[PDB]
């Protein structure tokens, strides 16, 4: 209920040599929409992104503290962070608040900085990590997204097919959730480029 | 030097730091308090060091409370903490008991800070050394007018007339020569100004001295330049 | 409940707030100012709990002015908004949270006008227009209806008047007068109060 | 240089120009102030500690004058040097062993106990406000895997396991004697180990011991519990030594 | 204990702080670092002292540290002290970014670190940090900037400056060679090579970092051996022509 | 020398010079005498005037209805100790609803003043105390020293030239137990007068008295209240 | 007591931290140690001479593992080294707990050097009287580092520490070669030790550890015996 | 923490650490303040003008609030610490009293900070002296001076730093009701006072003015050069009058 206060939904999906991460755009308070361009996906590297759903204040605080820690890590180590290490860092951050937890459930999607291997994972609000080989989802419409992804996801999708799959999953899932939607943003992460798109979506 | 701690006794039974702080008192500008039946009069040489300085910024007599004033001598910057403690003390007393603190009680509360210095087993905020200032608290309580002297050692005593500072020797001898218990406040003011004029180096005028009085009727009162001029004219 | 409204134009930001301070059923003040000048080009509008509002707003004001004194240049509106959000969020889980809802209006010489919306949970959102209070429920749709990005300041004031007249017509609370201010490259200007006798 | 000094390097544990810690060396010298000597010998399935016992005053209660201490039921020690420093160290070792059992559920190995005590000592050598303890500890016990164990720690924080070792005034001569003995052979029986320890002490002191002039403590693989011998057993060993 | 206390943070009879002066003496012998400000960028050039043949290279550079997206520094003096201070600098920058969500202006970072140094000179009874730093950075308030700080906590901005070994001679050269407001990155690099040649060159003995702006973004780059060799050769032939002309 | 600046440094003779210097601090102070009979305890303090226009420094202080003290030495340390003693007596009355026995108060003073004599950077208290009390065991005179030692005395004198007073007290102590209050105070005054130089004499200005007893709470007599006790005093030799 | 709050290491008028130089003198008086970074691993070797045969030479080790992939050796004072080993193991575990990944060798070296620096400025302590050689393997790469009493660290291809380390460094310069394999590196390290060794070397006189892809491990006396027989 | 007593009395009743801090102050570059009728002027010797230095970053005149500014002489880093504390205090006073600080108030605060550092364990005194100028809310110009010992006074005109004795003697001979009748003459008095000590010309001088109701205004080198030229004209004309 606390995490339904602002609504929202993020999803990540694995292709052949690419990953996709998508999020709804609505920022509202309970039933009232406030903005339709609220950022929920944050870059953490050239080919590494974290999407955060849940309470908007905790979304922003966690993104900022994670950027703090990641910046210090990359200065001290002199290298880009690997996706698994970022997952561990986020897990540690969230578990530090084990009894005062941040109300957000991150998803991570990226490519290995040296091998460009797809990686996705999800974390619960106290930082339990779950690495999967097909897709992860977070937010108020998790059941809808699970249905869509379980039905549409296929192994070894090329970037265009991955885009269509994640886009259809997100659009149809959020169309059945009152407090998620007002647009969808998708990032396709490949070896050579990042493609960002905003979809034609219902605005009710 | 640092060969000794600040809490080291000398072979003669005195704390070195306290004796040095008393030596520091002996470098202050001269102040004189006189206690009479009609009130207490405090006076102090301002010691203007340059004509570009503003004499009004030299505060050597301060109001502790409506019925208590304090003259000071020595390292004046050190006196600020003691003055603030005295002021807070009188206001705490008024808050708790709905009455005015006696001069002796205020003097006692201030003197309780004199030896509260040290290095080891001392939390931050602890004083590292004694205060290098001597104070004359003049006031009026139920027991009439009262003049008290406190020095860096924490010893405080009631006095009929006392001189502190650099010229305190000659000033004290003259005070002994002139003081009687029946003298009036006007007489005391005139005598104190005469002694100050004598022991001062610069010519005594209305700008280079400070004079305050406390009376049973009036509160602590600092003489203005015109009142000072009137008193000085008859000298 | 108090009312705040902000409308961002191409080269200005217009803000307005009701001027009522109430205790229980009585209006104790009818010329109450809810706008805090953070700096030459930044205003903070704050509503909420009786004590929290002024305590938080003046703390932010002190720290922003201190930044200016220390560094010789002012905080940008975005930096000020994020500093405000950080403080509010850090107090959110602490012993003494502040129940305040804010609009931050500003003008940056290089980034143009900015309007930020913050709720008491310390969620920050840049918006072209925003409103706080129960009255926001009755006015946000009017702004959505009539707002355009290239709205001129005169037309923006007309739109604000439409919103305030809707509050007069429909809102159950007595809100007869509003403070109105505009921030542009030349700083903060007070406009005439919008009043309904 | 040689024996050069700068600043306060002779009063506190700061490096001398040669990189030495003079206060640690002085603590080693303090070890000899007691005037006593102890020897420890490791056998095949036993470890033995012998030590001088001195009671110049007949008014002393001889039972209370000892340098052998139980640290745990299976770990015993002989302390050499300043007596009160030694007692404080024994208290610390007992605390460390009890805490180890409480935290990890098995008895502390002798090597680990010696390491812990040595680490405490090392701390004394790097912080200037306290002095090192002027004592040396020799521990014996049976490790289920390594067999009998003799370990020694000193005021420098340095520790080591030993086949045989000595501490105190006659440390060097004791070590020479034991070096010859271990060179000739090392696979000793319990009686052989006890007799070797006793002979080391007697030769370095040049005394022939009455039972009451020495103290003996033993651990054996058969009875790993640390045991302090009685004057009867000691006299039996002394007679079995004299006859040969 | 009073007897063993060094009394690091006390005045001397002439109003001097001896530990600070001795720390500056230590910096005077360290490797030479020089900073030069140009219109289109700012450069640091540092003399490498770790020049043994068996040393391995594993890091971004020996004496130049990136502090944040827009700022880097070079350090002369005690190496481990420098590591402490660079970590503190990075922490200060990240704290500012967390609070304001903008990069810290360069002078604010320098002032924040100098406050720590000054604190070490005034209380606590600890020895001061034996480090001088050159900072290069870019921000939106003042553009390209070059600062210098010393163990006393004093700092200043410069158009060109030098710390470490032979810093006085390098400063004289810069005084007679720097064209205020008329410096490019290319001529700045040429001047740095000349100055390092005088106060000492070969490619493996110097590390050079440049800071520039490209597409509204800050680029901090350590010149590779190829570029430094080319710069040294260009200086050598320039000097050959200058000699021949005379 | 190297042994005479800190309380934590034993000298090669087994002495602690700082404590002896604090003893000197006490020996500088003005004389005070304490004595007792079977029913009363009396303190008589010679007060000094720093100047002929200044009041004489108070030497006798209240601690509790049944306990008063006379101080000799640093007066600020005296005030610290007096405040501690007052608080101890208040704690006793608060917890047990009974007056604190005098000997227990003295033991507490001993512990408090011994603590600093063993810690680096601390100094001994620079005051000696005469403690007059009355409790279930009768009247008591105690003497406490900067060394933190305390003594239970039939009579005592401390301060400058107090040896003369001690001589008188040793001579006359046989008579104190069977003395009435007036004779007891007169003996105290003669002992105190023995400390005076020839020129000086006991008056109503430089003498203060303190009396405690079975039916008499600790009372301090100053100024003209001393005249009744001085009236019967003969002329000194 | 509580510890002294003032630093025992302060600047001299010449600008030197003389206590650090004295700790380095202590290091230079230590037993010789050698590190060689090969193409496919690192070798740490150290003289391990006991004062007498009574010492159970196999009871205390000079070559210690910090993590599966990181080991270290020292020259200087043994007890100080034990302190630093304990700190290094703790630091590595803390890194692993946060990042769920074995700490990189450079990061471990930086943290340990930070501790060593702290002991040159904190109140009432002396610097550590040891120099460390840290070997590691990560990112398919070997790493050899040296960390000094001052807290300064350097990356080496090959180096020598302890008594006679200048001659050892000259010898390593002559013999070392980037292309040589791990076994050749072990031979070269043992030869470097032989240069400054007194008496005959046995598998019980020296200690050797090796780090490669499999991890760091102390060599056994039998393996060292084989390498010594080969060396002759 | 570290709790040694640093500032202690010496046998003659002197605090040597305070005296040594005052020596440090006497090593600083000269700073001069003049209290005019509608203007307060601060000048500072910009000693050792390095052509490569960015002058903006080493200014010894600074603002504490809108109505109070400060110049200093002594250890620059200590001055930075004190200035930051004073700025925080000025903002706190605005917060709690809902009005600007008087010049005397913040002067008292700074002097109290300094005195505290002469009587607390483990700290040395601040090695700076400060001239604090401003306008009270009622319009009165104010010039105060503080020194390391924590004492402070109000002045009509004053100097600190090296050569403050000669500058003060010059100001004694030159501070008149006529000499401060106009802002130009106040500024020229400050410039002349600095010229009596400065090595050469107005190149080595930084000047700031505060006028009633306005914020701190730094004089750019062109304005300073024009004023110096006027001063040289006046000097030449008056010397020609004398001859």
């Amino acid at each position: 209920s606390i995490m339904s206060y602002n609504g929202g939904a993020v999803m990540a999906m694995k292709g052949k040599n690419c990953v996709a991460i998508a999020a709804d755009r609505r920022f509202g308070i309970q039933a009232q929409m406030v903005t339709t361009d609220f950022q929920k996906i944050f870059p953490m590297g050239d080919r590494l992104y974290i999407g955060l759903a849940g309470l908007a204040t905790d979304v922003q605080t966690v993104a900022q503290r994670l950027k703090f820690r990641l910046n210090l890590y990359e200065l001290k180590e002199g290298r880009q962070i690997k996706p698994y290490t970022l997952m561990s860092m986020v897990a540690n951050l969230l578990y530090e608040k084990r009894f005062g937890p941040y109300y957000t459930e991150p998803v991570i999607a990226g490519l290995d900085p040296k091998t460009f291997k797809p990686f996705i994972c999800s974390l619960d609000l106290i930082g339990c990590p779950m690495v999967t080989d097909d897709f992860v989802v977070s937010g108020t419409c998790a059941e809808q997204m699970y249905g869509m992804c379980e039905s549409l996801w296929e192994p070894n999708m090329d970037p265009d097919h991955l885009f269509e799959t994640i886009s259809q999953a997100m659009l149809n899932a959020v169309d059945r959730d009152a407090v998620s939607g007002m647009g969808v943003i998708v990032h396709i992460i490949e070896k050579d480029k990042i493609t960002t798109r905003t979809l034609k979506a219902r605005m009710d | 030097e640092y060969d000794r701690g600040v809490n080291t006794f000398s072979p003669e039974g005195r704390l070195f730091q306290v004796e040095y702080a008393i030596e520091a008192i002996k470098l202050g500008s001269t102040a004189i308090g006189i206690q009479t039946s009609e009130g207490v009069c405090l006076a102090v040489e301002k010691r203007i060091t340059s004509p570009l300085m503003e004499p009004s910024s030299i505060e050597k007599i301060v109001e502790i409370d409506a019925h208590i004033g304090c003259a000071m001598s020595g390292l004046i910057a050190d006196a600020k903490t003691l003055i603030d403690k005295a002021r807070v003390e009188t206001q705490n007393h008024w808050f708790t008991y709905n009455e005015t603190m006696t001069v002796e009680s205020v003097t006692q509360a201030v003197s309780n800070l004199a030896l509260q210095f040290g290095e080891e087993d001392a939390d931050p905020g602890a004083m590292s050394r004694p205060f290098g200032v001597a104070l004359l608290f003049g006031g009026v309580d139920e027991k009439g007018p009262q003049l008290f002297h406190m020095d860096p050692s924490g010893t405080f005593v009631q006095c009929d007339a006392r001189a502190i500072g650099s010229a305190s020797e000659g000033a004290q001898s003259s005070l002994q020569e002139v003081y009687h218990k029946s003298m009036t406040l006007k007489e005391a003011i005139k005598s104190s100004l005469i002694i100050l004029k004598q022991v001062m180096e610069e010519k005594l005028n209305a700008t280079n001295i400070e004079l305050a009085t406390v009376q049973p009727g009036q509160n602590f009162h600092m003489f203005t330049k015109e009142e000072l001029e009137e008193v000085i004219k008859d000298i | 409940m108090e009312y705040l409204i902000g409308i961002q134009g191409p080269d200005y930001v217009l803000v307005a707030s009701d001027r009522v301070a109430a205790s229980n059923i009585v209006q104790m003040k009818d010329d109450h100012d809810k706008m805090f000048k953070m700096s030459e080009k930044i205003l903070l509008l704050c509503v909420g709990e009786a004590g929290d509002t002024v305590q938080f707003a003046e703390y932010i004001q002190k720290n922003v002015q201190l930044y200016k004194m220390r560094n010789g240049y002012e905080l940008s509106p975005t930096a000020a908004a994020n500093f405000t959000r950080r403080n509010l969020a850090d107090c959110l889980r602490s012993r003494t949270p502040y129940h305040v809802n804010l609009l931050l209006a500003g003008y940056d010489e290089h980034e143009g006008p900015a309007l930020y919306y913050m709720d008491y949970l310390a969620a920050l959102a840049k918006a072209p227009f925003a409103a706080h209070g129960y009255g926001a429920f009755l006015t946000l749709s009017i702004l959505d209806r009539y707002y355009t990005p290239t709205i001129s300041r005169e037309r923006a004031v007309e739109l604000l008047r439409k919103c305030l007249e809707e509050l007069q017509k429909r809102f159950i609370l007595n809100l007869p007068t509003f403070s109105v201010r505009i921030i542009d490259k030349n700083g903060i200007h007070d406009l005439d109060n919008i009043s309904f006798p | 240089s040689r024996g050069s000094s700068a600043g306060f390097d002779r009063h506190i544990t700061i490096f001398s120009p040669e990189g030495r810690l003079y206060q640690v060396e002085y603590a080693f010298k303090a070890i000899n102030q007691g005037g006593l000597t102890s020897v420890a010998v490791r056998g095949k399935d036993c470890a033995v500690i012998v030590t001088q016992k001195k009671v110049p005053d007949k008014l002393l209660d001889s039972s209370t004058v000892t340098h052998l201490f139980k640290i745990t039921e299976n770990i015993g020690c002989v302390m050499t040097g300043m007596t009160a420093d030694s007692r404080s160290q024994v208290q610390r070792a007992r605390y460390e062993a009890a805490n180890w059992k409480y935290k990890y559920g098995y008895e502390i190995p002798v090597d680990m106990l010696c390491k812990r005590i040595a680490d405490i000592s090392q701390v004394y050598t790097q912080n200037a406000e306290m002095r090192p303890l002027g004592c040396c500890m020799i521990l014996i016990g049976i490790d289920e895997e390594q067999g009998p164990q003799v370990y020694k720690c000193d005021p420098a924080g340095y520790y080591c396991g030993f086949k045989a070792t000595a501490a105190g005034v006659k440390q060097t001569e004791s070590t020479s004697f034991l070096e010859k003995k271990v060179k000739k052979k090392f696979d000793w029986t319990f009686e052989q180990t006890v007799e070797t320890a006793i002979t080391c002490l007697s030769t370095v002191l040049s005394i022939d011991f009455k039972p009451s002039e020495i103290e003996v403590g033993v651990v054996t693989v058969e009875n790993p519990k640390f045991r302090i011998l009685t004057e009867a057993e000691i006299d039996a060993h002394l007679v079995a030594l004299a006859e040969r | 204990s009073r007897r063993y206390d060094s009394r690091t943070t006390i005045f001397s009879p002439e109003g001097r702080l001896y530990q600070v002066e001795y720390a500056m003496e230590a910096i005077g012998h360290a490797g030479t670092c020089l900073g030069i400000l140009a219109n289109d960028g700012v450069l640091l050039a540092a003399e490498r002292r770790n020049i043994h043949k068996l040393l391995d290279e594993v890091f971004f550079s020996e004496k130049i540290y990136k502090l944040n997206e827009d700022m880097a520094c070079s350090v002369a003096g005690i190496t481990s002290d420098a590591n402490v201070l660079t970590n503190e600098l990075r922490l200060i920058a990240q704290r500012y970014l967390l609070q304001y969500q903008e990069p810290i202006p360069c002078e604010q970072l320098v002032t924040a670190l100098c406050d720590i140094k000054q604190a070490y000179t005034q209380f606590g009874g600890k020895r001061p940090f034996g480090v001088s730093l050159l900072y290069i950075g870019w921000d939106k308030h003042y553009g390209f900037q070059l600062y210098q700080s010393d163990p006393s906590g004093n700092y200043g901005g410069w158009k060109a400056t030098c710390i470490g070994n032979n810093s006085a001679a390098a400063v004289s050269m810069l005084k007679q060679d720097y064209k205020e407001g008329e410096m490019t990155l290319k001529s700045a690099l040429a001047l740095a090579i000349k100055v390092l040649n005088k106060t000492m060159l070969s490619a493996e003995k110097v590390e050079i970092a440049t800071l520039t702006r490209e597409n509204g973004k800050t680029v901090i780059r350590v010149l590779k051996q190829k570029e430094v060799e080319q710069l040294i050769k260009k200086h050598e032939e320039e000097e050959a022509k200058a000699e021949r002309e005379k | 020398n190297q042994y005479d600046n800190d309380v934590t440094v034993w000298s090669p003779q087994g002495r602690i010079h700082q404590i002896e210097y604090a003893m000197e601090a006490v020996k500088q102070g003005s004389a005070t005498v304490g004595l007792k009979s079977k029913t009363h305890a009396v303190l008589v303090a010679l007060k000094r005037a720093q100047s002929e226009l200044a009041a004489h420094q108070k030497k006798i202080l209240h601690v509790d209805n049944h306990i008063g003290i006379s101080i000799a030495g640093l007066t600020a340390d005296a005030r610290l100790l007096c405040n501690f003693m007052r608080q101890e007596c208040l704690d006793s009355r608060f917890v047990f609803d009974r007056p604190l026995p005098v000997s227990r108060l003295v033991s507490l003073i001993g512990s408090k003043t011994q603590i600093p004599t063993q810690r680096y950077g601390r100094r001994p208290y620079g005051v000696g105390l005469l403690i007059a009390g009355y409790d279930d065991m009768g009247p008591h005179i105690f003497q406490t020293c900067p060394s933190a030692n305390y003594f239970d005395c039939r009579a005592m004198s401390i301060g400058a030239r107090s040896q003369s007073a001690r001589t008188y007290l040793e001579r006359h102590m046989s008579e104190f137990m069977e003395c009435n209050l007036n004779e007891l105070v007169k003996h105290g005054l003669r002992a105190l007068r023995e400390t005076l130089p020839a020129e000086q004499d006991l008056t109503t200005k430089n003498v203060s008295i303190g009396i405690v007893g079975k039916d008499l709470e600790f009372t301090i007599y100053d100024d003209d209240d001393v005249s009744p006790f001085l009236e019967g005093l003969e002329e000194r030799p | 007591e509580r510890g002294y709050s003032f630093s025992l290491t302060t600047f001299s008028p010449s600008g030197k931290l003389v206590q650090i130089e004295y700790a380095l003198a202590a290091v230079a008086g230590g037993a010789p140690s050698v590190g060689i970074k090969a193409a496919n691993g690192v070798v740490l070797a150290t003289e391990k001479k006991q004062k007498s045969i009574l010492y159970d030479e196999r009871s205390v080790h000079k070559v210690e593992p910090i993590t599966k992939h990181i080991g270290l050796v020292y020259s200087g004072m043994g007890p100080d080294y034990r302190v630093l080993v304990h700190r290094a193991r703790k630091l590595a575990q803390q890194y692993y707990l946060v990042y769920q990944e074995p700490i990189p060798t450079a990061q471990l070296v930086q943290r340990v050097a930070s501790v060593m620096q702290e002991y040159t400025q904190s109140g009432g302590v002396r610097p550590f009287g040891v120099s460390l050689l840290i070997c590691g393997w990560n990112e398919g790469r070997p790493y050899l580092f040296q960390s000094d009493p001052s807290g300064a660290y350097f990356a080496w291809k090959a180096t020598a520490m302890g008594k006679n380390y200048v001659n050892g460094k000259t010898f390593l310069e002559k013999r070392y070669n980037e292309d040589l394999e791990l076994e050749d590196a072990i031979h070269t390290a043992i030869l470097t030790l032989k240069e400054s060794f007194e008496g005959q070397m046995t598998e019980d006189n020296i200690e050797v550890g090796i780090c490669n892809e499999a991890g760091f491990r102390r060599l056994t006396p039998t393996e060292v015996k084989d390498y010594l027989a080969a060396i002759a | 923490s570290y709790d040694r007593a640093i500032t202690v009395f010496s046998p003659d009743g002197h605090l040597f650490q305070v005296e040594y801090a005052q020596e440090a102050v006497k090593k600083g570059s000269t700073a001069v303040g003049v209290r005019g009728r509608d203007i307060v002027v601060l000048g500072v010797e910009k000693k050792s003008v390095a052509k490569l230095q960015d002058e903006r970053t080493v200014r010894k005149i600074c603002a504490l609030d809108d109505n109070v500014c400060m110049a200093f002489a002594g250890l620059t880093a200590d001055a930075r610490i004190v200035i930051n504390r004073a700025r925080v205090e000025c903002q706190s006073h605005r917060l709690t009293v809902e009005d600007p600080v008087t010049v005397e108030y913040i002067t008292r605060y700074i002097a109290s900070l300094k005195q505290r550092y002469t009587q607390s364990n483990g700290r040395r005194p601040f090695g700076i002296s400060a001239l604090i100028v401003g306008f009270d809310f009622d319009g009165t110009p104010r010039l105060y001076q503080t020194d390391p010992s924590g004492t402070y006074h109000a002045w009509k005109a004053n100097a600190i730093g090296r050569g403050a004795k000669s500058v003060r003697e010059f100001l004694e001979k030159n501070y008149t009701d006529e000499a401060i009748e106009t802002d130009d003459l106040t500024i020229k008095l400050v410039i002349k006072a600095l010229l009596e000590v400065v090595q050469s010309g107005g190149k080595n001088i930084e000047l700031a003015v505060m006028r009633r109701d306005q914020s701190l205004k730094i004089l750019n080198p062109e304005e300073i050069e024009k004023y110096v030229a006027e001063i040289e004209k006046e000097k030449e004309e008056n010397e020609k009058k004398k001859q």
